[PDB]
Formats: structure tokens, sequence, C-alpha cells
């Protein structure tokens, strides 16, 4: 919580990490079948 | 989507959302969050296929209409003129508005004056002269919060029952409305503007840590909101006074410690505030014993009934229309305070007990 | 409606000396220009001239088809020139100067003006056909104070790479509301709900009466005794304002004017009065400014929308002046991006693989806001900063306030407020505004070759004096601003000398700077002044008074 998807990207920029990093990790850890990815699959299927 | 008037609505409201279409006449003419104050041949019969119901369920289920944009007065005024002959009228007038307050006469004194208004318009295309009053009151250490006095002000029209700030607050945080079918968040800053042409009472002022801190600064200084989300951009008018009370984080400790870093609030906002107030309790057993008695007195209605001679709100609104009438105040009375004001700025440095250096 | 002209003109698809040469003007060189006068259009075929304001729409289809007819017949080799012909009809009188901003007049040819701001070569199949550009129309003016409706134009792969910043061009066309978003899979246009197509981009008086008074010396004497009438401020501020008003190859420069007050007093709002004189002023207020606040940011976009090319007010004031308010209240994240751009006022890449340039040449005017109290803490100001060095060091001058309790000086301001409120209550000069502004465009003096050394000689002496008792404690960068500051002096009087009256005033600039950086013990060491290897090579140039490091055999540089 409080570390959701809409703010995690800005954290990398705060760490002087451009948008290049988010594809390499953030966009790739959810495709791994992470619980966070499965969390969106069930909770936010209709709630958004 | 016009919303029904809350004032006319009862306690249990369940507002009904109007769905009306407004033409160009509505463009830049309405403010977000304010009241609306302006024969066949060849035997072609039925039976041919091609009937579909997709075009019927959409519009028919909604609301489809079009719209297009004496002695009684004297009687109230008579009391003002006639009562002038009584000695010390001004003293009794101050008490008259606060029937349910015990102590804290200095606190209500600022609030009392806060009602009076007067905002000059722009005729020479110059700067906006500020005519509102923005006072913040320092009180309890946030336990049995003396902000409870705010509740008294609620019994008055043109006010907003602020739910502090820790709330969903869909207003004032407008968002894109067009996620290809619809969006829940709308372009609306009603969270504050709802008290336009009125007075706003904002509770829980200490909860402005991140989101409000940026927000209120823009609102306070500029009297407008510049919402911009790449699909909407416009400026509005939020003309109202701000009544707020602030409490410390965990108690009052700046009595012995300097205010530097100790109050731990946001300076650029509290700096813009006009006045501040301090609540010092005294061992006055005459009033300390009578604090609760005046409270319980409303339970003793069996043997005492208070007659209603005048409404404490109607009399106030008589002054509202007095503003269009011209005071034609001479300069002779005006500058006299200004001349004395020179003495005021020096005497602040006389070594009296300090509380907050503002100058 | 009518029949006589339609069929004849359609069969047309089945002073002229200039036209004879202009039809061949396009060649393999690809100058990419088409200039047609409107008066000639009425001259050749008069029947069309009356139909231009009625049915201009059909001309667009005809023009593209008609151009191929003449060219293909002559020389098929010319077919491979941009593979497109653009309609470039000139103006059609009428002329709306202020009433054109109406949505009631759709389906009509519209004459207007605009400026190309940026190009989208640096950015990465339905959406690929077009791109997105940020365009404004309303300029900075007192009457333009109410916020206007911003234009968003769409380039349909026709004017890409052919548009350069700084072209004061005129836009003409018809506003058809052919809203392509009927599929409801994108965003939408503001109030002026219409799709804006581009059709015109060029490729290659009271001024005189005032100018007569400009040269006059009778008004040239009282001009510097009326510069600051609103509050009369402080003598240093007027100097900064005067320099900002003029705003003065690689002959560039930046001005850092610093103020030391508090936001509650209108001193913080003193910069608001500049927009009355300035032509381009935008208030940022810090976070959440109007659209793009000169800082670039990235947001998460849906499946099919265009990434945003951030157009700052920096671009919109090319060779202009840009005003920034509440500079120190911006977010920490914005600082990182803006730190690099401010250094070069552009984006420069020299990898020889990817090259682009974005112009930003306004005079950066901003005011710093003290954090909390002025000097309440007892610790060092310079040595107790966790921030990064290069960002802080962008300020050329660090002015300190003089005097604290002066009721007499404060007395005047109060009466101004009281008198001001009197005028606004009911009771039953553009000549002076443009005098300073117009001057900065006309005065361009020349330099004397035998006197260039003497000008630079004087300041060089002052530097070496500070190196006797010390260890490189003075930087040339502070001087670097001082030399450009004296430049406006000659631009104003053109008297060939500097008076000793001005010399005393410029001295007060430097003494204030030493106060802030040095501990209050400056009252002991600097009494006499107050009371009365790449960088090393740069110092070497001052000894010979030659800026150009490639002045040896300059005859062969001209040959290249």
């Amino acid at each position: 919580s409080q570390v959701s998807e809409h703010s995690i990207i800005k954290d990398f920029t705060k760490q002087k990490y451009p948008e290049h990093a988010i594809h390499k990790v953030l966009q790739l850890m959810l495709r791994r079948g992470e619980i966070q990815h499965r969390m969106q699959r069930k909770v936010l299927y209709r709630l958004k | 989507r016009i919303q029904e008037t809350q004032a006319e609505l009862p306690r249990g409201s369940i507002p009904r959302s109007l769905e009306v279409i407004l033409r160009a006449e509505a463009v830049e003419s309405a403010q977000a969050g304010d009241k609306c104050d302006f024969g066949v041949d060849g035997y072609e019969t039925e039976g041919i296929r091609g009937l579909r119901a997709l075009g019927v369920r959409d519009l028919s289920y909604r609301l489809v209409f079009l719209a297009c944009c004496n002695q009684m007065t004297v009687k109230e005024w008579e009391k003002v003129f006639e009562m002038s002959q009584d000695k010390n009228l001004y003293h009794n007038l101050c008490t008259s508005l606060f029937p349910t307050i015990h102590g804290n006469d200095e606190v209500k004194r600022g609030v009392l004056l806060m009602l009076f208004g007067g905002v000059p318009k722009t005729t020479g295309e110059g700067t906006s002269l500020r005519g509102d009053i923005n006072v913040c009151i320092v009180g309890d250490p946030s336990t049995a919060k003396s902000q409870f006095l705010k509740h008294v002000e609620e019994f008055s029209p043109r006010a907003v029952y602020t739910s502090g700030k820790a709330s969903s607050a869909a207003g004032l945080t407008a968002a894109v409305v067009r996620d290809e079918e619809s969006h829940e968040f709308v372009i609306e800053a009603g969270a504050l503007m709802l008290a336009d042409n009125g007075v706003c009472c904002i509770d829980e002022f200490d909860k402005m840590d991140v989101r409000d801190q940026v927000a209120i600064h823009e609102a306070m200084e500029q009297q407008t909101i510049s919402i911009t989300k790449a699909g909407v951009k416009a400026t509005l008018n939020a003309r109202t006074s701000i009544l707020a009370a602030a409490n410390p984080i965990s108690g009052h400790y700046d009595r012995s410690k300097s205010l530097k870093q100790n109050i731990n609030l946001s300076a650029p906002i509290m700096s813009r505030f006009d006045l501040f107030f301090i609540l010092v309790d005294e061992c006055n057993e005459v009033t300390d014993y009578a604090i609760a008695r005046r409270i319980v007195d409303l339970h003793s209605r069996i043997e005492e009934s208070i007659d209603r001679v005048y409404s404490l709100d109607d009399i106030r609104r008589y002054l509202l229309f007095a503003r269009q009438f011209k005071p034609k105040i001479s300069k002779e009375s005006e500058d006299f305070i200004v001349e004395q004001y020179k003495h005021l700025r020096q005497r602040d440095g006389s070594g009296v007990t300090k509380s907050s250096w503002r100058i | 409606p009518r029949l006589e002209i339609h069929h004849r003109f359609k069969n047309f698809l089945r002073g002229h000396n200039v036209f004879k040469e202009r039809i061949s003007d396009m060649c393999k060189e690809n100058r990419e220009s088409l200039v047609v006068n409107y008066e000639d259009l009425a001259a050749r075929e008069h029947v069309l001239a009356y139909f231009l304001p009625e049915a201009p729409a059909e001309l667009l289809q005809i023009f593209d088809e008609a151009a191929l007819e003449v060219v293909l017949a002559m020389y098929p080799k010319y077919d491979r020139i941009t593979n497109h012909i653009h309609v470039r009809i000139s103006h059609l009188p009428l002329v709306e100067e202020l009433r054109s901003l109406r949505q009631l007049h759709l389906n009509q040819l519209i004459r207007t003006s605009g400026v190309v701001t940026s190009c989208t070569g640096v950015l990465p199949t339905i959406y690929q056909n077009y791109q997105r550009i940020r365009i404004q129309e309303s300029p900075g003016k007192v009457a333009a104070g109410r916020l206007p409706r911003s234009k968003d134009a769409i380039l349909l792969a026709d004017l890409v790479d052919s548009c350069k910043p700084g072209d004061e061009i005129e836009l003409t066309g018809i506003y058809h509301n052919n809203y392509d978003g009927s599929l409801n899979t994108a965003n939408g246009f503001p109030v002026f709900a219409t799709v804006i197509l581009a059709n015109h981009v060029a490729k290659k008086e009271d001024v005189k009466m005032i100018t007569s008074l400009s040269k006059d010396q009778q008004i040239g004497e009282k001009i510097f005794a009326s510069i600051a009438p609103s509050i009369y401020g402080h003598e240093d501020i007027k100097r900064g304002l005067a320099l900002a008003l003029f705003g003065g190859h690689k002959v560039r420069g930046d001005i850092n004017v610093l103020l030391c007050g508090d936001p509650g007093t209108a001193k913080s709002q003193f910069l608001k009065y500049i927009e009355k004189v300035s032509s381009r002023a935008i208030f940022t207020t810090g976070q959440g400014a109007s659209a793009v606040g000169l800082t670039a940011y990235v947001q998460r976009h849906p499946v099919s929308r265009e990434w945003t090319l951030e157009a700052g007010a920096l671009v919109l004031a090319d060779r202009g002046v840009c005003l920034i308010d509440e500079f120190d209240k911006m977010n920490d994240q914005d600082r990182t991006s803006i730190h690099e751009a401010m250094e070069q006022q552009s984006i420069s890449i020299s990898k020889a693989g990817i090259v682009t340039s974005l112009q930003a040449r306004c005079t950066v005017i901003a005011a710093a806001n003290p954090i909390g109290g002025r000097y309440d803490p007892s610790l060092t100001f310079s040595e107790n900063v966790d921030l990064t060095e290069p960002i802080i060091s962008r300020f050329d001058i660090l002015c300190v306030v003089r005097d604290t309790v002066d009721p007499v000086q404060d007395e005047m301001l109060a009466r101004f407020v009281v008198g001001s409120h009197v005028r606004h209550h009911p009771s039953n000069q553009e000549v002076l505004k443009k005098y300073i502004i117009y001057a900065k465009e006309r005065v361009h003096p020349k330099l004397n070759q035998m006197d260039q050394d003497k000008v630079a000689k004087m300041y060089s002496d002052l530097r070496k004096e500070s190196m006797a008792t010390g260890s490189i404690p003075i930087t040339v960068r502070h001087i670097e601003s001082m030399i450009r500051m004296a430049e406006a002096h000659a631009r104003i009087h053109l008297r060939d000398y500097v008076i000793e009256d001005d010399v005393n005033m410029a001295i007060r600039v430097m003494l204030e700077s030493f106060i802030d950086t040095q501990k209050f013990s400056v009252m002991r060491s600097m009494r006499k002044t107050f009371a009365r290897p790449e960088k090393d090579l740069v110092d070497k140039a001052r000894q010979i008074n030659i800026h150009n490091l490639s002045a040896f055999y300059d005859s062969e540089l001209f040959r290249m």
C-alpha cells in the first residue's frame, strides 16, 4: 500500500533512473506471475 | 449535472442529479460549485425486417427537457436606529450574537468582526483589492478540541460543513472524464468553491500535509483555481472568507521553547493568515464554575422559555444589502487611524510578552 | 446552387510575367515555397473572386489535382519533388483582429497568425499518420488578461521537418469540425471544438513620432529619476530592472536579479507589476503551474494516445523575456531536469549520430525565497547546505537587504496604500510604456579598434588587486556578469564615457555579496574597501585583450 503503480515510476526518477528502467524491471516482474500482478487480476477486474 | 439546493433539502436528502443540456449560452457564463442565479403509395406496409432496439434503451431511460437562460424591511431597520439611544449599545451587540458561548470573549471577537465584508471591484483594470478576512485560531492540544466553537457558526446560511481534509475529496482534484465511455472523477473544484459569495468554515486545518499544502496556497493568494489536465483548462472565482483553527501535533510546548522548528507546520500558509489567537485558562472560579452551568441550562426548559424577539440571522443579512448603498466616508475620519498607526508599529517593539513576530 | 461557373471551372480541369517565371521556380534544389498573391487571383479569373468567400472548399480538391496536370505534361523528371503540392492561397481581406475567436463562424475561411514552436523528429498504425504540436495565438497584453482558448494543431505528415522556430508566420484556413474521435478512443479538443488543419507557413506611425522624442535629450534627463514610482524600492533593484528592460556571434547573456524580503509583504508580489511593462510574463507559482511550467515531465498514457512534447514558455519567448516567480518553491524532481537545460539554454548532443537544437533565449528573471527566517539560526549559511553546488551557483549576484527598522522609509509606503484605495471607490499612457522597449531594437553601436584595449584594461586591474592577500578567493564568473552589465550604459546615453556618479552605485553591488557569504566578521578584514588548468588559460586571454582563441591566420578560416 502507498507504493502503488502510479507512484513507483516516479521513485526511479527520484533515484536518477529514467523511464528506461521501468520496462526492464517493473514491466517484467508482473509478467513473472507476481502476487501484485495477480492482485490486480482479482481485486481490480471490475473495480478498477 | 445540476444538484438540488442543499439548503432547501432536509437532513435526510438523497439528492437527485438533474441531467440537462446547456448550449453556448452556458459557455464561460457559469461557475463550478455555485447557485444558478441569472402519405404512402404502393402498399408499403409493415412486416419488413430490420427493427433493432439498440437505439431505444440509450436515451429514453434519461431525463429529456431543454432550458434556456416595505414596512417589514423598515421594522428590522428601526431597531438599529431606535436602540442607539441606549448607553453602551456596542457592548451588548457583541454578546447578542453568541448566546451559547462561555468564556473566550477574545476568540469570538475576531469571529464577530469576520462577518463584516466589503470587496472593491476592478474598474481601472488594476489589481484585485482583497476584502475578505482570513483568521486562524490556536487552541487545544487536540484533545476535547476547543474548535468545537466552530459548530456555533454552522447555524448560518452560506457556509460549508467541511469534513476536515482526510476524505476522498473528489472535488478540487478534477480528473479526465473521457475513458472512452465515461469516468467517475469529474472536472469540479466544489470542495471549497461551494461557499462562493458566502463564508467557509474549514475544519481539521492541520491535515494539509501534502495534498492541500500546494492546493490552499494557490487558492488563498490568487482567489482562483487553475485546473489543467490536458483536456480542461480554466480559471474560476472563489470569493469567500476562510475560517479555520489549527492545533499542534501533540500539545502546547512553545511556551518555554522557541517557535523555531517547534510548531512544525507550514509557514508560507500561516504567514498569509491575518490574525492568530491564544487560549489561556485562568483560575477564575466565578467563570470556571459557570462554564458548565450555562451548558446545562438548556436542559432546564421546564420553568423557563425564551421568547423569540428577532432572528439572530435575519438581522445580519440586512447589512448585506447595505453594501450597494454608498457610505461616502470622508477622508477626515479615515487618516486619523493611519496617523496613529505610526505609533502602533513602533510600540510592538516595546518588550511586551512575545508570541509570534509578524510585523 | 448555380450552374454557369461550376461546369466551366470543372472543364478547366479537363502582370503574368512573374507567374511565367514563378511556375518554374520549383526545381531539384527543393526550395519548397509557393507564394501567390490574392489580387492576381481576382485578376485572372474574376468569376472565382466572388466565389472565394462562398465556396472555397471545392478549391482544395481542385488545386491538388490541377497541379499535377501542368507538371506531368512538361517534364516527368520533376515528379519526385516531395510528392505533394500544397494550396497556398494568400489572404482574403475581411480580417478579424479580435472577433475571430468565435465558434459561431465555422465553415468559413479564417485568417490568423501563429508561431511554430517545436518539431517532433526526436519522438518515436492509425495514430502514426499524424503528430501533435502545441500552438498558442493570444500574445501577452493587458487586455489579453482573461485566459484564451489554446490551439492544438495536427500535422498529417506534411509539414514535418520543414518548420523552424522563430517564424512569425500567418495561418489561414477553414475550421471544419470533422471530429475524427467518433470511435471514442482518444482525447478531445477544448471549447473551440474543431479540428484545426494547417494551410499557411512561410518559407525562405506612433513609432516614428516617439522615435523623434526618443533622441531628445530634454526627456533623457528625467528618465532615470522616474524609473520606479510604484514603491520607489531600492537603488539596486532599479538597476536590475533597467538591465532587464533592455535585456542585453555568441553575443548572449543571463541576468540573475535577487530580492530579500518575505512573501506576505507585496514585495514578493512586486514582480507582478512587471507584466504591465513586459510583453511576455507567465506566473508559475511553483508546482501545478499553467500546463507546462518550463519543466519536462512524463505521464502514463492509454493504449492509443500521443506522448506529450513539453513546450515551455522558454520557446514561446525566443529573443524575448521570460519571467519566473517563486523559483525556490518548485519540486525537487523538476530541479534535476531543469539543471542541465539552464546551463546551455538548449539541448545539445555532439555524438555526430543524433543532432537537434531547441531554442530558449529569454532573459531568465526569477526571485529566490528565503527558507524560513532570514538569519535567525546561528550556523553558517554557505557551509550548512546539503544541496548540490552547481544549481545554487546560478545566481550572479547575492544581494543582502540594507537596514532593518526604518519607520520613516516604511511611512511612505503606508500612505501610498491609503491613497490608492481612495481612487478605486466611485465618485460622482502608452507613450511612456514603449519608450524604453523600442530603444533596445534600434541602438546597435559599433566598436573602435584602437580603444578596445582601454575599455577592458580597467576591469582587469581590479581583479589582480584581490590576489595579493588571499588564495584565489575571487572568481571570474562574477566579473563575467559585470562586463555585460556596463553594456546597457552605452546603449542608453551613447556619450562615449561613464560618469563617476554611476561608479559609486555599482560598487554597492559587490559589497552586499560579500556580506552574505562571509561571517559578520567582515567588519574587521574588509574595512578599507567598505569604509572608503583550463581555467588558468582563460585568465591568459585577458592579458592580451583578445577573446578569439583562433585569431592566428584568420585569413584561412574565411576561405573555408
